[PDB]
This record gives C-alpha cells, structure tokens and sequence, in this order.
RNA sequence: UGGCUCUGCCAACGCUACGGCUUGGCGGGCUGGUGGUCAUACACGGUUCGGCAAAACGUCGAUUACUGAAAAUGGAAAGGCGGGGCCGACUU
RNA sequence: AUGCCCAUCA
C-alpha cells in the first residue's frame, strides 16, 4: 500500500503538529467557553491558537529557519494568552488549573520545537 | 462456526476492525515516523489498505530488524483481533500468557492458589530452548488450519507470516498469538493426553506442580517427547524439586506460604542498552542485545524487548 | 497541464468540502472562517506556485494540503456540536491525496 | 498604477454587483470573494509605487484568484451564483486587465 | 514628520470615519474593509515615521492611494447609496492634504 | 527584557475592559484596536527572539498605533467614548512600556 | 460565539443622492467508565470452601458424516474429554 | 501484562 506521501516530511513537523493537536484539542473547547462578549479576544484567541498549526507545518515544508522561529513566537503568544484569559478577561475563562493543564501541554511542544530548531541550527 | 470459521476475512477488513486495528496500532506509537506518516492521510490509507485486503494482494512491508512498519502493525492488529479471539479461545485457561485477564499475575496467583489447595509437594518446571527460533511454522499453520478454514484469511495469515522456516518472527502481534497457540499443544498434551491437571504455562515456561516427583519426571519425559517429535522444541532448563526451591515462575519464586519476587540482570541490561544509546556504540548494542536475547528466550522478555524497542526504535529481534 | 491539472483536482476538494464548510456552525466560526480561507485560498498557493517555477512556492502548496488535512484532522474533533464526520475527512482525504499525488509528481518534474 | 486600476474599476463594478447577489447562505464566501475582488486594488497600487516585480507578480496571482473565484462561483456555489454569462462578461472584463497586466509585466522585465 | 501626518490625516477620520459608519449594511464587507483601510493607515503612516525604509514611506502612499480608490468606490456604488460625490469632494480634498505632506516627506527623505 | 511583557500585561489588563466596552457601533475600531492591543505581545516577542532593532521599531510603531488608538477613541462619540481620564491614565500605562522600550532600543543602539 | 448582505416598529452619533441609510433600543425570524501518560505484613488476597458438570463454553469427534458432480469461504451430531462453567456457603 | 500519574465522562 505504502501510505500517501506527502512532499517535504519533517519528523519533527509532524511530532509537533500531533502534540499541538492535543493543544488545541485542549484549549479549544475552553477557548469556546469564553463568553459571547470577549469574543474578539477568543477570535483572536482562536486564530493565534488553531494558527500555530500553520506556523509549525509550513516551517516543516518550506525548510527555512526564519518559520520555525515565527512558530516559536505564536507559542510564545500562546503562553501569553494563556496569562490573558487567566486573569484580564475579567468573568473568568480559564480556571488555574488549565492554565497549569495547557502549560504543560505547550511545553511538551515547545521542548519539540526546541529540538528541532537545534537540530536545524547545525 | 464451530470449527469452520470460514468467512474472516469479510469480517477482518470491516472497515469499523481496520479502525480499531488503526486505533489499536497507534496506541503509544504516536511519536513514531510510522504513525506520524500514516496519520497525515490515515482514512485514505486505511482505504487503500482495506481494499489491498479485500482483493489479496497484501505483502508485508519488510520486517525491520524484528519491527514492521506501521502499515503491517495495523493488518497484523486486523488479523489479531479476528483470529486472535478464535485461537486464544482454544487456549486451555491455565494457559497464561499474552492473553486477556490472564497474564503475569493471574499465572502467579493461580500457582500459589493451586499450590495451597491440592497441598503439592513437588513441581515440574520446564523451558523452551530457543521457542520462536524454533516454532515449526509448519506444524504452527497445522493449528492456525484446523481452526480458520477461510481461504484468504489463510493467506493473509501465510503473507503475515510464511509457512517456510522455523522462526516465528518474534515479537509481533501475529506471533505472540501463534507462539501461545503453538505452545497451546504442549497443554493439549497435558491436559489431553497426559491428564494433569495443576499446571501453568506462560508462553515457553511450563510449571506443573505435583506430589510425586516422580509422576513430575515422567510427565517432563513426555513432554519433551512429545515437544521434540510433533512441535520441534527442546528443553533448556528443567527440574523435579518440592515446594522447597519455590516455583521460579514468572519472576517470582512461589511457595505455597510467601510469593517472594526475584532480582534483575534487566537493571544490568537496561542500564547496558541506555548507555550503549549515549556512547554512540550502537552496533555492540546488536551485539548485546542478540546475547541478551539468548538469555532471555528462555525467559519471558516479549513486554521487556518491546519494551526497549520503544524506548528509542532498535530491534531487539 | 500541471497548473490547470492540480486545480482541476482541487476544485474537487473544494466542491466537496466547500459544502462541508458552509455548514460548520456560527459557534465554530473562527475555525470555519480559517478553515474556509485554508480551503479556498490554497488555489491561490498553487496559482503562485505555478507562477514562479521555484520549489519553495511548490512546498508552501504542499504546506497548505497539509494545513488542509490538519482542518480536517481538527473538524473531525470539535466535540462541540460537531461538522466533518470521519466519512467526509475519509472523502476528502482521498480527494486531497489525488491532489498530494499530482503535486508530488510536479515537485519531481521541477527537481 | 492608474491604468491597471481604472480599467479593474470595470472589473470590480461589474463584479460587485455580482458579489451581492450571493445570498445570506453563502455569506462567508462572499466576504472572502469581496477581499478577493476589492483588494486586488491594493494589489495593483502598491506594485505601481514600488515597482519591484515582486509585487507584479503578486497582482498577476490576484487576477488568476479572481479568474478563479469565477470559475467557483459559478458552479461550486450551489446556488451557482454567477450565471455561465456573467462569468463570461467578467472574464472578458478580467481578461482586458489581464492583457494591460501582460504588458506591464514585459514592460518591467525588458531586461 | 509622522506627527504632523497623523494630526492631519486624524481629519480625514474624524470626517470620515462618521461617514463610513453610515455605509449601509448592505454594502457591509466594502465597509469593514474601508473602515479598515481608514483607520488602518495610521499603522502605515506610524510605521513609517517609527522607522525609515522607505518602502514603509511608500506604503503609506499605496494605502493612500487606496483611500482614494475607496472614495471612488462608494461614490456610485450602488442601489443603497454610500458617500455621496460631495462626501468624496470634500475627503478627496482632506485626503489631498495628507498626500501632499506625505508627498514632501518623502520627497525630504529622497 | 521580558519586564516589557509584564509591564504591557497592565496595560492589557487595563484597556481590554475598556476596549470590550467600545460598542458594535465602533466594531470595526474596536476589532482592530484589539488587535493593536492584544497583538502588540507578538510584537514584543518577535522582538525579544531575535533583538533586531527593525523588530524593535516595530514594536515602537505598534505602541504609537496604540497612542492613536487613544486619542481616536476619545472623540469617538456618544456615551461610548474613552474618558479623557483612561487616556491619560494609559498613557501613563503605555508611556511606563515606551520608556523601557526606549532604554531598550539603545541598549541594542549602543551595543 | 458581543452574529445576519434581516426584517417589522420606533427613536437619534449621525449621514443623506431627501427615497432612505446608519446607529440605538424594541419585537419575530434565520441563527466507576473511557482515553492518555510513563517505567514472607507468618496473613490472606475472593489466590476461599464444598456440591455439580445438565446447559453454555473449550476441545476432540471434524473442515468428518450429511447435502450437493464436487464442499464449492455449506455443514453437524451422539459421544468422549475438560473447567474455563454452574450453584450455594462464607467472605469479597 | 503491571502499576503510578494524568485527562475526560458519569
């Protein structure tokens, strides 16, 4: 059968897709739980967070370092927004505990995009 | 059907099987270029799959060594979860290996359980030389036939697994199936034949508690008979003690009373292997690692050498 | 041919999950939107890549398919009331994987 | 530019109308088919300031999406929004900006 | 300057930003988009003057240039009538002013 | 220089309430305030990763949008509008952010 | 999902090409289980004790009889042999 | 096959 091969595969692109997935598969729903009002701040929540996908995948595609670091800056405001909802979005959005919950979960695809990015390095 | 069973491969490519062969196939291997390749486009390759199977024209992706890609791991979890169950069925259940709710400890307990009541004074406790390196494969598809009478699963069963040699590849989920099988006709000759009945067997290790050390001795004689002349297997380590040495079953050593555990030269393997990893000398490791493989073909290192083979991807068989 | 034949495998895509995609709730808007821009935007990664006779153009257009196989991966999940049954991300993935296979042979015939 | 730009006012007043008949159901494609249209002004203006052919070939890219929101808007819309004529109308339309955008091109890489 | 730009490109806001609110909903995509090209070219004047590549100096002038595309866009858009030809007018004039200071500045800069 | 971040962080937690406030009336103010608000993080960030002084000037563009954003909001009608306070007690907010951005900016400037 | 290119009524930040629009209210409309991670306690594990072994299960009979040229992806059974099963007791 | 931890569901 051998599986549909796509073009350009970068291990770590598709690792860290797979663990971002379970980011998203995360944060989304509490994403959505946000209320009506602060909808711009999910929306734009959302697009920073179902957007890092697009980050990671064209970075593994388009072999250039310049994408992986702009993939690292979505996280980067991903942890932000993690601390937005937290506390600024006055009516609560994210209890602490999914703060902890979600930080982690980034983290595991940050130490992926850690690596891969040095393994680009050399 | 009774016997018969004569429709498997309808029910083998289902597509709601090959789903949870996928599910099942994927189960930890999330962060293997395996499934993260085949995760891309997973329900058209499963499509395409399906239909290599529906048609026979399967064939198995090399075995890396003795690991498979990810698309053979899922036809061998689509076999084993339709032919598993209409083997693991027949398996005597004082069989305790690689099958479900039995296992390490169910094995343990059920020799310490008949170990207390029935009071045996002695034990019979018996080893398969060198089991998956010398599963007939020939004999074993003897057993995989009187049961599948499906022509097509049979095929599917002999691409997965080719009826010329005498090595189970081991450690698949097809062999794990078939070892227990295989080694399901030593139990055929001890409960069949031989009629005792106060035994365990965990894959190639065989305890059978007795009272006559004696009778012990005899029943070890025949099955070594008989495991040399029908299944092509012989007896590495045996002997006919009491309840004294305490059955070295299964990483315990089980008396009636305690159920002391035991040590581990796997610390000195596991250790060996890790840092084998980081020296950068991982080709001595092969060199280990088939030495530690000998060691351990008597022993009962399937979960262990999966085990080590997940911890990086170096084949143990 | 290769532009003109991607495309017109594409358009299959998007004729089927075009439909799919109009009907992705309200509630899973944000998704939709870019969901929908991922969709029908990737026309333009292919018009670009064929416009430039330059791999990297060809790798962000697989880029894209890939993105588009992570909406569908991602649509598939939104517990939340729900959109791309696994039939439809099956569907498409076979749609998309014709479109994988013509790219793939376009990023060989440039190499 | 200015040319490009007056005659692609033709294009866009031809367009929009078409634009707004796209109904309420479609109402995501069409916003999309509007940032399509009306900003491939913005397209055409900045490669006219600017003149790095990059941002040329960027309008051209712009053009062949419109060509294409053609093509999907009639058909691939259920409701095959644009009639076969108004996509011929259009397309000859788009054609004559295509044509002055043809020669822009040559006329910026003439060596 | 950037300063004195913005001060004056804050008139045509201020005198159009009313105005593009009162863009039908109908035309409601061309409003957004227009509101957004509206304020929005501040970023691209701000830019600008907080940098200097000249390409941002351009930018601004692009952006500009598409306020004016607007202008005569919605005058005769359609049926639900948006700004009328005297609205263009007079923002075409306001929006003149800021040319010709955006003109200078990049004429001081070249 | 992540104080920056947690410095803007006030200023985030202080005009994102107001700028929730700003009715749909002023929404399409109000989506791109907020995403000159809330998107200046990515500004800094990209800045940080890198120490570009372009990175840098970017962010020191996206706090002068935001000083806009201010003064627009002010005169922006009804009883909808930022009080003459909030803005000069943000400024304060955002001048506290412009002073270590500027420290910063020459920090890098003389190396 | 603070929506709507969505209407009716009714007001005004307003704007009008003077019809309206916008914008605000105001109505209706459309809108324990499962997964996933990770690598002699000298007293009993419900690893208890009896009864049963009819049934179902396992196995053999058997890919046999039988049917149909032919088992051809039809197909037993009496029976034997198990306990894996059953029924209580007591505990879990 | 084992537990620990975790997530969700009830």
């Amino acid at each position: 059968m051998e599986p549909i091969e796509e073009a350009t595969k970068c291990y770590d692109q598709m690792l860290i897709v797979e663990r971002y997935e379970r980011v998203i598969s995360y944060l989304y729903p509490i994403a959505q739980s946000i209320p009506r009002k602060h909808g711009v701040a999910r929306e734009m929540f959302l697009k920073c967070l179902l957007g890092q996908v697009e980050l990671f995948i064209v970075a593994g595609k388009s072999n250039q370092v310049s994408k992986l670091y702009a993939a690292d800056a979505g996280l980067a405001m991903l942890r932000f927004w993690l601390r937005f909802l937290a506390g600024i979005q006055k009516p609560h959005a994210m209890t602490p505990h999914q703060v902890e919950t979600a930080q982690v979960l980034i983290a595991e695809v940050g130490r992926i995009l850690g690596s891969w990015i040095a393994r680009v390095n050399r | 059907m009774g016997k018969r069973h004569r429709n498997l491969i309808d029910q083998i490519t289902t597509w709601e099987n090959l789903l949870d062969a996928y599910r099942k196939t994927s189960h930890g291997k999330r962060r293997t270029w395996g499934y993260l390749e085949f995760k891309e486009y997973d329900l058209a390759n499963l499509l395409a799959l399906q239909a290599e199977l529906k048609a026979g024209n399967y064939e198995r992706g090399p075995y890396r060594e003795s690991a498979l890609e990810f698309k053979d791991r899922l036809v061998q979890h689509a076999l084993c979860n339709i032919v598993a169950p209409i083997f693991e069925a027949g398996l005597l259940p004082y069989t305790y290996a690689c099958r479900p709710d039995k296992g390490t400890h169910a094995g343990v307990c059920h020799v310490q359980a008949e170990l207390r009541r029935t009071r045996a004074t002695h034990f019979l406790k018996s080893d398969f030389s060198k089991f998956f390196p010398s599963i007939d494969r020939a004999a074993l598809y003897a057993m995989i036939d009187k049961k599948i009478h499906c022509a097509a699963t049979r095929r599917l069963l002999r691409v997965v697994l080719p009826d010329e040699g005498v090595g189970i590849p081991i450690g698949s989920l097809t062999s794990q199936l078939f070892a227990n099988v295989y080694g399901g006709a030593v139990d055929r000759l001890l409960h069949d034949e031989l009629k005792q009945r106060h035994w365990a067997r965990y894959m190639d290790d065989i305890v059978v508690l007795g009272d006559d050390p004696e009778e012990l001795r005899a029943v070890f004689y025949r099955l070594r008979d008989f495991a040399s002349e029908r299944l092509g297997l012989k007896i590495s380590h045996w002997q006919v003690a009491p309840v004294s040495r305490g059955i070295n079953f299964l990483g315990y050593r089980i008396w009636p009373t305690h159920k002391l555990l035991r040590k581990s030269s796997v610390k000195r393997a596991k250790r060996k292997v890790a840092n084998f990893i980081k020296h950068g000398e991982d080709e001595s490791l092969q060199r280990f690692l088939a030495s530690w493989s000998g060691h351990a073909q008597w022993a009962d290192t399937h979960n262990l050498f999966t085990w080590m083979e997940e911890q990086y991807g170096i084949a143990c068989h």
